[PDB]
């Protein structure tokens, strides 16, 4: 396929140097430019610079100019972004686009490289069991969940009864009380199944090699 | 930089319906060379933009009969004709008529459904949470439509905002309702010095609030 293929996701403590490659195969590299585009957490898909290959000169929008460094190795077809001394706010996903000289669009984009800049060290989570302040018969369903809190890094994988409870579960996105993450999940079961039959939340956080099974026990 | 602005943010649609996205611009996009560089990207879930339409009205290739576009200078509009399972995503308009090419916000093409108010559940803080110090309190507001709700956390009666970290889910592919949940955190004893903790949800489908609770 004619595609720009880019490198792995990475994790950098601030004040560091990360270098993103982007390799063009299947197309005449010299004939289009590779434009870098940024996706910040729910900020602007903002444009960074451009590297024109017939010359090897870069243009920058003013913001990233200079601290951000594009580069090239044409007999390899690969493009480069280096971010030096990355701030925390240098946490986004970075994309490279084949940009065209004729109608001026961006038509082949690569998957993106996520850079996570954080000071944190990996901690395993605290899975905590959430069972209900004895609401009754709230109609005919019970809802319990787990609060797997305080982990670094993402991801964790939550499940219940080893995967046997899926309609009903709703794991909500991971948010950041102070450097680490907090995550939680909900399973709604029929009222004759809890506490008759057991409900366990199983959470594994791979970047620490921990699995915690928490059985949801009445109160 | 040239500002590009979109309306709506979420566009609820009935699959098989008509659907129209609209986009507008700060400066004008007609160029010294009598050309308009207004292009439209679509970003499907956790993925990469794919150019759909260029220079206002021309599609890219692959792209089908269903897509279309128009307008000039300051104002442009896209339109799908029979919106389908395969068209939902964010939808970005950008301009290349200027420097720096600016991107434009987006509108997700979500699904519209008959409404639902949120099933809520207050859960007290646990043995171990307490044995570590710290006690999070959690309200799951669940399976509701539509997206806007919001959660007061009344604490005796006087309300609160330290701690309350809220999080939300995307549209439940299986039933199109949403879910959301706030976690209030209080130290084990900012916790052990109050009765009555109540998250209060306000959402369209009840003129009244919808308030679960428990007494410490
Ligand atoms: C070849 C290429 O990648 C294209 C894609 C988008 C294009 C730019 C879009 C903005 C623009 C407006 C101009 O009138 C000067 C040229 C520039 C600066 C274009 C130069 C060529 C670009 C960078």
């Amino acid at each position: 396929q004619i595609q720009l293929v880019q490198s792995g996701p990475e994790l950098k403590k601030p004040g560091e140097t990360v270098k993103i490659s982007c390799k063009a195969s299947g197309y005449a590299f010299t004939n289009y430019g590779v434009n870098w585009v940024k996706e910040a957490p729910g900020k602007e898909l903002k444009w960074m610079g451009w590297i024109n290959i017939y010359t090897g000169e870069p243009t920058y929008v003013d913001d990233f100019k200079g601290r951000f460094a594009f580069s090239l190795e044409t007999s390899a077809s690969t493009a480069y972004l280096e971010i030096n001394n990355l701030k925390n706010e240098d946490t986004a996903t970075y994309f490279c686009t084949r940009g065209d000289y004729v109608n001026w669009y961006f038509d082949v984009w690569g998957a993106g490289t996520t850079v996570t800049v954080s000071s944190a060290k990996t901690t395993p989570p605290s899975v905590y069991p959430l069972a209900p302040g004895s609401a009754a018969q709230t109609n005919s369903m019970v809802t319990l969940g787990c609060l797997v809190k305080g982990y670094f890094p993402e991801p964790v994988t939550v499940t219940w009864n080893s995967g046997s409870l899926s309609s009903g579960v709703h794991t909500f996105p991971a948010v950041l009380q102070s450097d680490l993450y907090t995550l939680s999940s909900s399973v709604t079961v029929p009222s004759s199944p809890r506490p008759s039959e057991t409900v366990t939340c199983n959470v594994a956080h791979p970047a620490s090699s921990t699995k915690v099974d928490k059985k949801i026990v009445p109160r | 930089d040239v500002v590009m602005t979109q309306i709506p943010l979420s566009l609820p649609v009935n699959l098989g319906d008509q659907a129209s996205i609209s986009c507008r611009s700060s400066q004008s996009l007609i160029h010294s060379n009598g050309n308009t560089y207004l292009h439209w990207y679509l970003q499907k879930p956790g993925q990469s933009p794919k150019l759909l339409m260029y220079k206002v009205s021309n599609r890219f290739y692959g792209v089908p009969d269903r897509f279309s576009g128009s307008g000039s200078g300051t104002d442009f509009t896209l339109k799908i004709s029979r919106v389908e399972a395969e068209d939902l995503g964010i939808y970005f308009c950008s301009q290349s008529s200027h420097v720096p090419p600016t991107f434009g916000g987006g509108t997700k093409l979500e699904i519209k459904r008959a409404d639902a108010a949120p099933t809520v559940s207050i859960f007290p803080p646990s043995s171990e949470q307490l044995t570590s110090g710290g006690a999070s309190v959690v309200c799951f507001l669940n399976n509701f439509y539509p997206k806007d709700i919001n959660v007061k956390w009344k604490i005796d009666g006087s309300e609160r905002q330290n701690g309350v970290l809220n999080s939300w889910t995307d549209q439940d592919s299986k039933d199109s309702t949403y879910s959301m949940s706030s976690t209030l955190t209080l130290t084990k004893d900012e916790y052990e010095r109050h009765n009555s903790y109540t998250c209060e949800a306000t959402h369209k489908t009840s003129t009244s609030p919808i308030v679960k609770s428990f007494n410490r």
